Parts: C-alpha cells; structure tokens; sequence
C-alpha cells in the first residue's frame, strides 16, 4: 500500500524532523515535499523546548522510496555509520530545493563512513553538495551522471570529506564486483549498477 | 550581537575602481556565506555577488561578472569587493549581507547600513548654506538651504542634536546642472523667536565642508 | 532579476494585506522564497525565508505561502510601524544568482485627511549678493502623501526651473514635501510677485511672496 505523506522544510509546518513529528512519517512511500535533519531536530530545539529524537525511530524511512523534494542531513546519530535508513529510496525530484539549489545536501557528518544509497538511481533536478563528511568514503569513484541524468558540471559541490588517497590506503573503496559507476559503501550489495 | 560595518565607498570616475570593506563582528565570521547586495538611489534590490564561508564557492551577478571581485580573510573578519571598470549605473549603496553556511535561515539574515558608491564625471563640490528666516492662527517656520552640492549625503542638524521637535530635513533634489540641493526646516513656536539661538549643523563630508548657520529672523 | 510584484498596496490599521511576487520554475518554482522589510533609510531585514519560515524576532502576524511560481506574503494585523517596501527573493538554478523582485510600496491609512501646511520662503540676502537666488516652498502637515506644485511669477505659470521632492514622512507620521524655483537675481526684481500653489485631494493651497517686501 503505497502511502503519500507530506514532509518538512520549505512549505510545511515542520522545520526538521524531530521526536514530535517522526511517528507521522509511519509507512510513508512517498514524500510531498522535503526531508531536513537539522542539529535541533537530533539534538533537541531549546526554543520550542522538543525532545532529542530516537535513533531507532529513524528507522520509519526505510518504507520512503520517493522524495519530491530535497533530502538535507546535517546532523546524524553518531552510531549510525551510514544513511542505511534510506535503503529503499530510489527517486530524489528536486521539484522544491534547499540554500542556492540543492536537491541533495550530506553536511558535517563526522561518523557517516558511506553513504548506503543502494536503492538510488535518480535525482532529478538540482545540485548534490556533500561536505565535511570527514570519515567519508565510496563517493569518490560515483557516477553521478548516471543519478542525475544530465552532465556533471555546475551540480557538484563534494569537498572536503575523507581524502580520497586516504579512503584507497584503508581498502574503502568499491567492492570489484561493482561498475565504474562505483559504490554507496563497501561490498557487492552497495554497487551502484 | 551581530554588526556588520561597510565601508570604502565614495566617489570615482568611470573605468575607475573601488575596493568595499565589510568589517564583522557579534559571530562566527568563518560559519558564514558573505554577500554584497546593491540599490541606487530611489530604486530596486539588485544582488551582486555572494562567496562561501571557505572561498569554495563564488556567484556573480552578469551585470558585474569580469568586473568586480568577491573575497573574504576569515582570519580578520572581513569581506572584500573588488570593483573595477566601474560604470555609472553601478552607482548605489553596497550592502553587506550573511546568512549561516547552509542554514535554514536565509539567505541574507542580516544587512549592514550600506556604504555609498557614486560613479560620474562631475568632481567634488562643497555647499552653499543660506538661512531661511522667519516672519511670525500662526506658528513660524525657519531653516536652512543646502545648495549645490555633490555628491551625496549631506547631514544636518539643529544646535548640535540639541534641537529635534519640528525639525524635518528633507531628501535632496537633483538639479538640471548634476547639483543636488536639499532643506532642513525647523517650525518653532509663534513666540519662540527673537530669544532662542537657531543654528543649522551642515554636515557634507565628501569636501570636508562643515557649515554652522545661524537662522535670524527678518 | 526579474520577479514580478505589485508596485504598491495599502491598508489601514488592522487589516490583512497580501503582496504577490511572480516567477519561473527556475528561480521561485524550484528554489525557495524569501521576503525582505525596508523601512526608509534602513537596511532590509529578513522577513520570511524558505516560503513560510519566519526567523525568532518576526511576528506572526507576517505570513508566507507559496505554489507553483507564485508567492504572497501576508501582513495580518497591519500597523503603522509596518509603512516600508517590500521585497521578496529567490535563487535562480539557470543563473547561479539570486534574484529580486521590484519591491512593493507599503503604505498605512486610516488617518485624518489634512491639509497641507505651505510656507514660501524668498531668497535669502545672503544668496542673493552672491548673484543668485532661490525660493524655498516648504510643504507640511498633509495627508495623505500625494501633491502637486505649481508656481506663478505674476500670476502667469512657471514651469521649466523647477524641483520637487517626493513626500516623505514626518517625525509626527504626517507627509511633508519641498518644491525650488531657481531665479537670477535680475528676474527675481523684475516680477511683482512669486507664487506656489500646492493642490492637495483637489484643493490648491497658495502662497506669494515680494521682492518689494
Ligand atoms: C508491511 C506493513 O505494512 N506492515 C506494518 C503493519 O503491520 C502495521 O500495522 C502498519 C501500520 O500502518 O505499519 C506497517
Ligand atoms: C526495504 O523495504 C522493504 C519493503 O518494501 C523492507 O522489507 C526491507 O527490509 C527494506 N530494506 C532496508 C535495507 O531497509
Ligand atoms: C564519531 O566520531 C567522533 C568524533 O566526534 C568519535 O568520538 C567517535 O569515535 C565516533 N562515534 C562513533 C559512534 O563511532
Ligand atoms: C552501516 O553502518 C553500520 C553501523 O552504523 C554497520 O554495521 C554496517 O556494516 C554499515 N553498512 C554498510 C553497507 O557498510
């Protein structure tokens, strides 16, 4: 039962998800709108005085294979090396975007080591910033014209993350398995196609 | 509290070039995308550049592209715009803007109070200062008229900031000759006059030019 | 940067007014709003961002909605203290640059019609023994902002060699405004009398002056 839901940032009441608003996400498939991980959703917002949220309450995103909007993460449990809560999203539309035109945005993640997009296969609009993700790795190698379905250039801004040489030297690279369209992480279920 | 303070502005010849100053304080220079945002006089917002909390990202308008230069020293809290092969439609006033580097909030949290850009020809000149003199149901009005100057602003005020009620100093008019001229006017009381000094504070820092002008009645 | 929005809107103390800002699914569409206060003098302050956001520190009588690629910010519960332009914003995928809208003129009613205060001012001595001269009609007191000036030299009309000002608040949140006739001294003898009609909601208000006296 594919189930629609709407989510947070740019035209909704939600800023980030946080503990208040995480259960309303239960079951969703699709997302009208944008997910937003703020610090304040994770940590807990002083203003409204919320709660820091679960961790394990992430896991409602593992039924969300399409978000019409953006996807922003700027803050991540610290266990949880990977965004393998979002093994089943397939489909970013950038039809709504975030800052200067982002439709994907991965920022000062310091425990995030891949990324676990396996499902990925589209974003359809929009820029893809990942930065100061200091222990990131597989990302170096990615095809992201094939996800974007359009030329690279004036849609990257990766910087910054873990060097590439560094990445290479720990054996955190693409499983051989895997294209030259690389990885979302180590091992043959990570390749990208 | 956060403060933005610009500065560097003045005026200058076509294909002459300025460089902006934008001095921060109250927060984290370094978490924070910079930007210049422009507006002529009695006209529209017109953005001009804006560059990344790293100098890792760099966006310009076409009006200005190949022209000015955007930079920022994170480590003296201070961002740059080089302007160069500067054109009269360039003239404006040159805000300074900040917004957290991919926050929520923005863009363009917070603007500074703008430093003024004038671009022409016509070179300095200092005002005339001239009473205007009152007669004295009746109150009476008195002030005083700033004459041709160049280029903007002008201040004024009334027995240095002592005097504030009734005064009204009113926006410049732009004359035929590329003059500006403007009228600070003071309405005093039926019976205020002949007793209580009056004197205009004319302020046009372009020239240096500081007048202090008693208004007498006639 | 090319949005579009109304030139001007009104209301009157406690109203809900809406200013509209058109744009392209590159810049509005796609990218988010925001929306920027003016007040005369000032620097812009951030209103609204990310189409309904309001940043701590901004009332919610401020309001932000969005679809497709049209915008409306809405001020419920207008106040005096909200008289400023307007101006709404958006990044533009196709220009890498953001781009903003016109700016839309807030005024606040409500007030008493009043008529305007006129004092025509001769040149002074001072400038006329420098060999020119300048009269000075100060307008004041009226409302609302709008007017029109007109001047006569012996009751016939003068027209070329004049300037006038845009009415502008005062201190008392009434409008004032200022018109000049620029004169040689030789024409400023040569006439009987000087004249500035000033017409407010279609009523002139006159003042005259004399070389003679
Ligand atoms: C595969 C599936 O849909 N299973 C669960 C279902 O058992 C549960 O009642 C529902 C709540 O709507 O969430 C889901
Ligand atoms: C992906 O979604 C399916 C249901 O469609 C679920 O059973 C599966 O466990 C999910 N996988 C991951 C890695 O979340
Ligand atoms: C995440 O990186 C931090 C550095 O802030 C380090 O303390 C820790 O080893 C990591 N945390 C986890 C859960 O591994
Ligand atoms: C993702 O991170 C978890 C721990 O947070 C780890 O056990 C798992 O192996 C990682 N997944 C992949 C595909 O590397």
């Amino acid at each position: 039962i594919p189930k629609a839901c709407e989510g947070t940032g740019s035209g909704s009441r939600f800023q980030t998800v946080d503990s208040s608003n995480i259960d309303g996400f239960v079951n969703c498939t699709k997302i009208l709108g944008n997910l937003d991980f703020l610090i304040t959703g994770l940590n807990g917002d002083p203003w409204h005085k919320i709660p820091a949220l679960d961790p394990e309450k992430l896991n409602v995103f593992r039924t969300v294979r399409e978000i019409t909007g953006y996807l922003n993460i700027q803050s991540w449990p610290p266990h949880m090396h990977n965004f393998s809560v979002f093994s089943n999203l397939t489909t970013i539309g950038g039809r709504s975007l975030y800052n200067r035109g982002f439709s994907l945005l991965i920022m000062k993640n310091l425990n995030v080591t891949s990324l676990g997009f396996r499902s990925l296969k589209e974003i359809s609009a929009g820029r893809i910033y990942i930065s100061a993700n200091r222990q990131l790795c597989y990302h170096h190698s990615l095809n992201w014209t094939k996800v974007l379905r359009g030329p690279t250039e004036e849609r990257l801004d990766i910087k910054h993350n873990r060097p590439r040489r560094d990445c290479v030297a720990e054996g955190k690279v693409c499983d051989p398995l895997c294209s030259s369209g690389g990885c979302w992480g180590p091992g043959p279920g990570q390749c990208l196609s | 509290e956060v403060q933005l303070l610009e500065s560097g502005g003045g005026l200058v010849q076509p294909g002459g070039s300025l460089r902006l100053s934008c001095a921060a304080s109250g927060f984290t220079f370094s978490d924070y995308d910079m930007s210049w945002v422009r507006q002529a006089p009695g006209k529209g917002l017109e953005w001009v550049s804006t560059i990344d909390l790293d100098s890792g990202s760099i966006y310009y308008a076409d009006s200005v592209q190949g022209r000015f230069t955007i930079s920022r020293d994170n480590s003296k809290n201070t961002l740059y715009l080089q302007m160069n092969s500067l054109r009269a439609e360039d003239t404006a006033v040159y805000y300074c803007a900040k917004d957290l580097h991919m926050g929520p909030e923005g863009p363009f949290d917070y603007w500074g109070q703008g430093t003024l850009v004038t671009v022409s020809s016509a070179s300095t000149k200092g005002p005339s200062v001239f009473p205007l003199a009152p007669s004295s149901g009746g109150t009476a009005a008195l002030g005083c008229l700033v004459k041709d100057y160049f280029p903007e602003p002008v201040t004024v005020s009334w027995n240095s900031g002592a005097l504030t009620s009734g005064v009204h100093t009113f926006p410049a008019v732009l004359q035929s000759s590329g003059l500006y001229s403007l009228s600070s006017v003071v309405t005093v009381p039926s019976s205020s006059l002949g007793t209580q000094t009056y004197i205009c504070n004319v302020n046009h820092k372009p020239s240096n030019t500081k007048v202090d002008k008693k208004v007498e009645p006639k | 940067s090319v949005l579009t929005q109304p030139p001007s809107a009104s209301g009157t103390p406690g109203q809900r007014v809406t200013i509209s800002c058109s744009g392209s699914s590159s810049n509005i569409g796609s990218n988010s709003v925001s929306w920027y206060q003016q007040l005369p003098g000032t620097a812009p302050k951030l209103l609204i961002y990310s189409d309904n956001h309001r940043p701590s520190g901004v009332p919610d009588r401020f309001s932000g909605s969005k679809s497709g690629t049209s915008a409306s910010l809405a001020i419920s519960g207008l106040r005096s203290e909200d008289e400023a332009d307007y101006y709404c914003q958006g990044w533009d995928t196709s220009l890498s640059g953001h781009v903003f809208g016109g700016g839309t003129k807030l005024t606040v009613l409500g007030q008493p019609k009043a008529a305007p205060s006129v004092t025509l001012f001769p040149p002074s001595s001072e400038e006329l023994q420098a060999n020119k001269a300048t009269l000075v009609c100060l307008i004041s007191d009226f409302y609302p902002g709008a007017v029109t000036v007109a001047w006569k030299a012996d009751s016939s009309p003068v027209k070329a060699g004049v300037e006038t000002t845009t009415p502008s608040k005062q201190s008392n949140n009434k409008y004032a405004a200022s018109s000049y006739l620029s004169l040689t001294p030789e024409q400023w003898k040569s006439h009987k009398s000087y004249s500035c009609q000033v017409t407010h909601e279609g009523s002139t208000v006159e003042k005259t002056v004399a070389p003679t006296e």
